């Protein structure tokens, strides 16, 4: 669960990713297809090459819907109630990838984010995306 | 896929018990009911709103035996599993777009029935051989994804 | 969350188990540990033989937790709180190993229960065990 | 170790450029924060009940080195990590009783580590050979179990 501290130190962590939310997505999602081939098998239907328009669009939604993630910390279930409804009945995506790119959109801020990625702060966004993946795949079955 | 010689014949001897068909099509029909993500690649198959469409489903009964008949014959080659699946591999990763994560899914619920067919005589020890070959066969079927 | 079809179904299966729980949740251990040896780790101060003291005492601690749960499945986060605690601060066993005990649970329920392990059931107690599996792991951080 | 020619290279390259001192405090220090369960082993260690604590534990900025140290030496060995790893992996299994998935995890915080110091150089080909590299790592550490 996450704590008052967790919610403040992604709410300012988050907030320096900024206008650069779109970019990092991007390169979250470029990360992840790079080093986990298997990801893949859920974008058949994207250009998949490096700089793809498909990845840039994708990497902006996926950034949005965390912003809205961040805005909502206290109600993500509700925030978060449609995602949730598409990722388990229509896209049904095996949980264990949520890992995978929740660990590349570390990787991510890390190489963006040098000052203000401490250990502490590491910490909380790990169990934030983490609380992001449990509330999108909760209607799994 | 390190299997000792005792391993291999307490896999082999339970196979030799084993209706391929009918397992294949419990396995497949367990995996659907169970795990209902997994449906996403069985549109075209009809009826798997309910465990009974599912289980009695033609279509899942006869790619149980499909799925089943694929991996006897990786038993008759488990020193070699991925030459064996190469092909398949490739399959299930360009054409029908299937996270690896499933191959592992199926194995499990594949041990289940196992037990579940043959009570007392799937002891721990053949268990432990069957996780270990469920493991295998699902790394080969996942070696040529890219 | 366990439909209402869910819990009718574990609680016809866990009561044909009726009083073969401990021998059950024994079987399930000694399943896993050679099944799965990585899990042993847990477990150094055990005699890990065959037909082991530790071993059957273990299991009836298990199975006993489990019909509890069983008992409160309309409560579980509070049924199993002790528990959770106990699992989160001073065992701190990683959660994959969870995983691997309910599946080698439910081949030990396949094993001896043949006409009630129907496709049905099977799916409510994977369930069960899936959400005795999270409430167990929920205070971890 | 399927690495390739350009993947060996680029693993080789930033790792020359590589403070093992500074790089193993952190990541060690960052695996017990991020994921408190690993605590577990290292209850000797001292005072760990906050991040600040953690960081600056001399035993774990010792520690850190030591295992970073034994990772430097095996990215020479690459083609023989398993046989390289071995006694290693017997210790970790028969003395210590760690459980392998906490290799897992110590390899994604390294990775988020040489993220954080390297930024713009570590690029997504250059973590993608990185991730094979710690899972083969982790693979090789958790060989012996048994
Ligand atoms: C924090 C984790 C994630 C979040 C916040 C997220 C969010 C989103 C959003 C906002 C959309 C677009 C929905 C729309 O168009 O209105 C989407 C679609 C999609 N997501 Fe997720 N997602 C996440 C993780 C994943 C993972 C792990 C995968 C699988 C690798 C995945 C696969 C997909 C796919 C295949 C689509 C449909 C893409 C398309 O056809 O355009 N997502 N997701
Ligand atoms: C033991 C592991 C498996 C083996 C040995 C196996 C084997 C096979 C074989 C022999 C075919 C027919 C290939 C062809 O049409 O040319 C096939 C097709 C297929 N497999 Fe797999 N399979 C396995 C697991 C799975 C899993 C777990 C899934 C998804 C959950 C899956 C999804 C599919 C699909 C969608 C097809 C094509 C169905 C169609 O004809 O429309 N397979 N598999
Ligand atoms: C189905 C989920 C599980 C349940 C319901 C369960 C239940 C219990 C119970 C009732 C105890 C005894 C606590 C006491 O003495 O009051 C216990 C202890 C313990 N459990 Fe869990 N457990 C589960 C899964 C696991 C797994 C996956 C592991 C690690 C592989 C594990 C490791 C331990 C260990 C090491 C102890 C201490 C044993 C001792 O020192 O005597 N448990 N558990
Ligand atoms: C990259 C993976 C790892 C490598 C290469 C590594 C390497 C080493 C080495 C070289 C030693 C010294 C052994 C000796 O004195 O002969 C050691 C000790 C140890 N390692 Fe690992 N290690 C790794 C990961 C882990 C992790 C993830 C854990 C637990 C979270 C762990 C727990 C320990 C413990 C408890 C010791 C003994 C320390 C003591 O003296 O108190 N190791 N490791």
């Amino acid at each position: 669960v996450l704590s008052p501290a967790d919610k403040t130190n992604v709410k300012a962590a988050w907030g320096k990713v900024g206008a650069h939310a779109g970019e990092y997505g991007a390169e979250a999602l470029e990360r992840m297809f790079l080093s986990f081939p298997t990801t893949k098998t859920y974008f058949p239907h994207f250009d998949l090459s490096h700089g793809s328009a498909q990845v840039k669009g994708h990497g902006k939604k996926v950034a949005d819907a965390l912003t809205n993630a961040v805005a909502h910390v206290d109600d993500m279930p509700n925030a978060l109630s449609a995602l949730s409804d598409l990722h388990a009945h229509k896209l049904r995506v095996d949980p264990v990838n949520f890992k995978l790119l929740s660990h590349c959109l570390l990787v991510t801020l890390a190489a963006h984010l040098p000052a203000e990625f401490t250990p502490a702060v590491h910490a909380s966004l790990d169990k934030f995306l983490a609380s992001v993946s449990t509330v999108l795949t909760s209607k799994y079955r | 896929m390190h299997l000792t010689p005792e391993e291999k014949s307490a896999v082999t001897a339970l196979w030799g018990k084993v209706n391929v068909d009918e397992v294949g099509g419990e396995a497949l029909g367990r995996l659907l009911v169970v795990y209902p993500g997994t449906q996403r690649f069985f549109e075209s198959f009809g009826d798997l709103s309910t465990p009974d469409a599912v289980m009695g489903n033609p279509k899942v009964k006869a790619h149980g035996k499909k799925v089943l008949g694929a991996f006897s014959d990786g038993l008759a080659h488990l020193d070699n599993l991925k030459g064996t699946f190469a092909t398949l591999s490739e399959l299930h990763c360009d054409k029908l777009h299937v996270d690896p994560e499933n191959f592992r899914l199926l194995g499990n619920v594949l041990v289940c029935v196992l037990a579940h067919h043959f009570g007392k005589e799937f002891t721990p020890p053949v268990q432990a051989a069957y996780q270990k070959v469920v493991a295998g066969v699902a790394n080969a079927l996942a070696h040529k994804y890219h």
